[PDB]
RNA sequence: AUUGUUGAUUUUGUGGGUGGUGGUGCAUGUGAUGCCCGUUCUGGCGCGCGCUACACUGA
């Protein structure tokens, strides 16, 4: 009985960015990421590539893998909620560095060329399009708290927190809001980096899981609580 | 006309949102009225343009892809009337043989022993020389 | 229930010099789309087709649009006035020549 | 003369066997022409052995051959614009047989095939079919057009504007049938027609040049059966096959009302009634499209990032001023 | 081999391998 | 979109509401009460907004 | 009345997926 | 248990990572690179675009490292364009990096196994059907196809079956590849999918489907 | 015919089989072995000041 709308050629859903806090969305913030750079020209430290700098730095390369990292934006940024705009990253790197990724980028998907775009990152701290028409990323001011959305939920993923069904989390919770999920990029480490922030913390799964499953096993989940598909 | 949003069926649509969209299936019945003289009452905004299903498997290509507009998205605001409008059978095979884009000549791998049939295979069966 | 309006219905986009310009922008702005033309080039036009300059780009008539394209394609016909429309590289060697002796002095 | 200037003897005989195929043709196209009724035997021993010869140069020289093919149906057409039905003869009928021989008519393009069903179907509409020897030409036409739609099974307009005036034609009106246009009100078939011997459905293209009640039983019967065909085929699979049928299935009702014997419009109308029970017509719906992606862009960066001449023209002066400037001091 | 080119060329292959849609550019203009 | 403009001073546009995508052909202040506006729209909807 | 028409008219008529890699130099 | 191509009774999840793009080349023997090795593919002739083995070293991660792994209820299999068939031992924790992923691959490849002192990825010999459990549902990842819940197909396949995916490891290409061997190909999502997020996608379908958790 | 004088070695037209001074392992060199799949030159900044913008409180 309604009238259809007027047009229904499918148009792209709308481009979130930290400036708009109503809408819903799902932000994931890759914590302890590893990406720092050095005149050998300027390198991504790379935990294999580069040992014996890092340890005349001093700071152990166990430590030092921007590959999680990587791994991480590929696997977040190819989910269909990204296709769908419902989803923006951040980055804070270990060194304190917050880094907002736009989601409409499309970051190489070769490791070398990653590294070479993060270079070009830290030190110009924007990024700019082949056609140059927006910002797809950018170093922005901290603490991670402003940017974040008015009303957010805030979580942090935990082995030794309990595990519960990530579809049926973000159901309970309300519609108004916004899930913001702490991801540890880290190799290994305590999972209090992001304690001061975070309200609670949740385990998704009994067996341990990789950065990059983690995520998007929570993706996936949010895109069947919100029929994204 | 072209699209009614009531007959779509979703993935996430529950078993008895599945039910209920069967039996409005079965019961549908095209209200178009042909013989009405009145536009007003002819009931066929309730109807819909399957006669325009229909023309995509046209035998002409051409005339097929024209067709298919409706099932694309509306982007172009209108079409010129005057580049359609006056066009007969001897336009259409004179602008055939001016085709801009000319193409080998196929042939067919299936064999007919004979074109017309007889008063083994026959390629025109109900016709005789 | 039969009502045509003899001026015509608002035109989105229209086609000028083989060049597409948005109906919902003014037709002196619009025109500036068009390359060559620019802000004070295209108010002059406007101004000698006699084309109101409040109007949009959409509301202008085929008349007008013929003679804005007369406008532009024949301006002196219409009295548009004219005034409208290696040695480096041996400074560089005799510099460092000249830095070449003074590191010879010091 | 094939066996006598084959590729190998000599230079340029691939040039003169591509001509001849094209010549070939028209030779088969030029017998059909001409009468063959006294010695049908002969004709039919003729005929076919030419096709096959065609066939075997068609496969090497079809390039030739579609050359020709494409002049034939021009010709064909100009003659057309002047004496109409006229300068249709028997020899066109087997012309647009002998492409379906030859070429591939399951495709969307082709060279030949479009053209000729282009122009096959301006035949089924433009012509009046007033006469019983017109109507007998669209009879064959009409299976010319099905067996090239055999596989592609695509819908024809023309096919249905033509078997809604041919059979209307045999029954004249009943005043129940204004919208369909007839061109012959005085080939209305006489009742006393049995309908129940057996009468060949089969139509001799020979028998068109002689072209009573018996021969336009005959070629109802065929038109009827290849509407049969069309039913099971084509339109059973189109989304609009009721919209397409409801007009046949009026005519076909008043040939049961006026022929109670006559059996074959029973099975249609039995045929047709079973189809409409089983698809399912449901409002189409062909604007659901799939919903489109945000955008992407690559993102501009340098792959060794580093931290005209005139320009370092005035570099070096600044250093050179500065580094003059305290010698002086 | 020949059965699979068929099913292509029937759905719109054109061997110049294009398509249908090709051809139709400038024919309705013109 | 429905568009509320101070009268005699056109600069400024104190309220605008899009009242539905279709076009929006009536839209008329109810005479006894000033907050309350009436938009008629093809969508066949004619929606009662309050300023 | 075609060509009328015909010259008004004139004036009225007017992305990586998958696993694509940005291009290469 | 850890799961093998000799047994198969039990249930479980194979996925076959058709057209892997995995390739040595010596000017010393060397694992293809679309960079890397750009003028070297071009003397031999082969076209960079399909040249990424870094797409299937992607998806063995997010494979192996899934849940449903860890439960021992998936097998891998990988069909290299070149027409090689690998089996993935699930015990495996390939390299994370890329490099030393590389380097094991041109190990796998000339001495056809790889063992720990069970070999970790041997090569066998094609077809896979014999490989894959004697009951079981065959599926290609197709974007044209409809689209479907995993979790809903899963649901409805038999247990004592197992189901086989073929995803496109491969950049761009038709999805043809495995039609010989599958009976029907289905879609995952409306939009365009990774072959390293489908697998994920599809995975996560297997853990929500059976409660491996 | 053709070679560079020479004498049927070639040349022309139409068809047309061939992966091969190919690698690599296996079995006491052999195997209808498994597996896949060149030549010669010519070039090669660090630390600091000041000012203007990123609009409607504006052009």
């Amino acid at each position: 009985q309604k009238a259809l709308p007027a047009s229904l050629v499918p148009q792209a859903p709308p481009v979130l960015t930290s400036k708009d806090k109503i809408t819903k969305r799902m932000i994931v913030v890759l914590a302890m990421a590893s990406l720092e750079t050095h005149k050998i020209k300027y390198v991504l430290l790379n935990c294999d590539d580069h040992q014996g700098l890092l340890k005349k730095m001093g700071r152990d390369i166990s430590e030092a893998r921007p590959d999680i990292t990587h791994q991480c934006l590929l696997t977040l940024l190819d989910s269909p909620i990204n296709k769908a705009g419902k989803l923006q990253v951040y980055i804070q790197t270990s060194r304190g560095i917050l880094i907002e990724v736009n989601p409409t980028v499309r970051i190489p998907r070769t490791f070398k060329r990653f590294s070479g775009l993060m270079v070009q990152l830290l030190h110009k701290l924007s990024i700019r399009s082949v056609n140059s028409e927006e910002k797809l990323l950018k170093v922005i001011k901290n603490p991670i708290t402003d940017h974040l959305p008015t009303k957010c939920r805030k979580v942090t993923l935990s082995f030794d927190a309990p595990v519960i069904r990530v579809q049926d989390y973000i159901e309970k919770l309300d519609d108004d809001e916004s899930i913001c999920v702490f991801v540890g990029a880290m190799a290994r480490g305590k999972d209090n980096f992001a304690d001061e922030y975070v309200d609670e913390k949740v385990g998704l799964s009994n067996y341990p899981l990789s950065a990059s499953v983690a995520c998007s096993k929570f993706c996936h989940g949010a895109e069947d609580a919100w029929n994204i598909l | 006309m072209l699209h009614n949003p009531a007959f779509i069926s979703n993935p996430f649509q529950t078993p008895d949102q599945v039910a209920n969209l069967k039996t409005l299936k079965e019961n549908y019945v095209d209200p178009f009225d042909v013989h009405e003289s009145d536009p007003e009452l002819t009931h066929a905004l309730d109807s819909s343009l399957w006669e325009l299903a229909s023309l995509m498997e046209h035998y002409h290509p051409n005339v097929a892809t024209l067709a298919k507009i409706f099932a694309q998205p509306f982007k172009k605001l209108s079409y010129n009337m005057e580049d359609f409008l006056d066009w007969n059978y001897d336009s259409l095979l004179n602008a055939e043989s001016s085709r801009k884009l000319k193409t080998l000549p196929t042939l067919e791998f299936e064999a007919f022993t004979n074109v017309f049939d007889n008063e083994g295979n026959v390629y025109l069966p109900g016709v005789a020389w | 229930s039969l009502v045509v309006q003899e001026q015509g219905s608002f035109q989105h986009i229209l086609r000028l010099l083989n060049t597409n310009v948005d109906g919902n922008i003014k037709i002196v702005y619009a025109l500036t789309t068009i390359k060559g033309v620019g802000r004070r080039y295209s108010n002059l036009v406007c101004k000698k087709a006699d084309v109101d300059l409040h109007k949009r780009a959409g509301e202008l008539t085929q008349e007008e649009l013929e003679r804005i394209v007369q406008i532009m394609q024949n301006p002196t016909h219409y009295k548009i006035p004219a005034w409208f429309l290696t040695l480096a590289n041996n400074v560089e060697s005799k510099l460092r020549d000249d830095l070449e002796r003074l590191k010879k002095i010091r | 003369i094939i066996k006598a200037y084959q590729p190998k003897l000599a230079e340029g005989n691939k040039e003169k066997l591509g001509k001849f195929t094209a010549v070939l043709l028209r030779h088969i196209i030029f017998l059909s022409n001409q009468n063959y009724l006294k010695n049908v035997q002969s004709f039919k021993r003729t005929q076919n052995a030419l096709i096959s010869i065609l066939k075997s140069l068609s496969e090497k020289y079809n390039r030739e051959l579609s050359e020709e093919c494409r002049d034939y149906i021009n010709e064909m057409q100009a003659r057309y614009k002047k004496n109409h039905f006229d300068a249709l003869s028997n020899g066109d009928l087997v012309f647009f047989s002998i492409i379906g021989i030859l070429f591939s008519t399951s495709d969307q393009y082709h060279l030949v095939i479009t053209p000729a069903l282009i122009l096959m179907s301006q035949f089924l509409e433009q012509i009046k079919f007033n006469s019983l020897k017109r109507i007998a030409f669209g009879a064959v036409l009409v299976r010319i057009v099905s067996q090239y739609q055999r596989i592609s099974k695509r819908y024809i307009p023309e096919v249905v504007y033509f078997f809604q005036k041919i059979l209307l034609t045999f029954i004249v009106k009943p005043l129940d049938f204004e919208n369909i246009r007839l061109d012959s009100y005085e080939l209305g078939l006489p009742l006393d027609v049995d309908f129940t011997k057996k009468r060949s459905t089969i139509i001799p293209l020979h028998t068109l040049s002689t072209m009573p009640v018996d021969q336009c039983v005959s070629v109802l019967l065929n038109v009827m059966e290849s509407l049969d065909a069309t039913i099971s085929t084509v339109w059973k699979s189109l989304p609009a096959f009721n919209e397409i049928i409801l007009p046949i299935q009026q005519l076909l009702s008043a040939y049961t009302s006026k022929y109670s014997d006559f059996e074959k419009p029973r099975n249609i109308l039995n045929k047709v009634e079973k189809l409409t029970k089983f698809t399912e017509h449901i409002p189409l719906a062909l604007q659901n499209h799939k919903p489109v992606s945000i955008p992407t862009h690559a993102p501009k960066y340098e792959e060794n990032f580093n931290p005209k001449m005139k320009a370092q023209l005035k570099k070096e002066r600044k250093f050179t001023m500065k580094e003059i400037r305290k010698d002086a001091k | 081999e020949l059965e699979q080119q068929r099913l292509d060329r029937m759905n719109g292959m054109i061997e110049l391998e294009r398509g249908v849609e090709d051809l139709d550019d400038g024919f309705w203009e013109n | 979109l429905v568009s509320v403009y101070d009268s005699y001073n056109p600069r400024t546009i104190l309220l605008s509401i899009n009242a539905s995508t279709h076009p929006t052909h009536v839209t008329k202040f109810h005479t006894q009460d000033n907050k309350i506006l009436a938009t008629a729209s093809d969508d066949r909807v004619t929606r009662l907004w309050d300023i | 009345d075609k060509k009328a028409r015909r010259r008004t008219l004139r004036f009225y008529t007017s992305r990586f997926k998958g696993d694509d890699d940005i291009p290469y130099k």
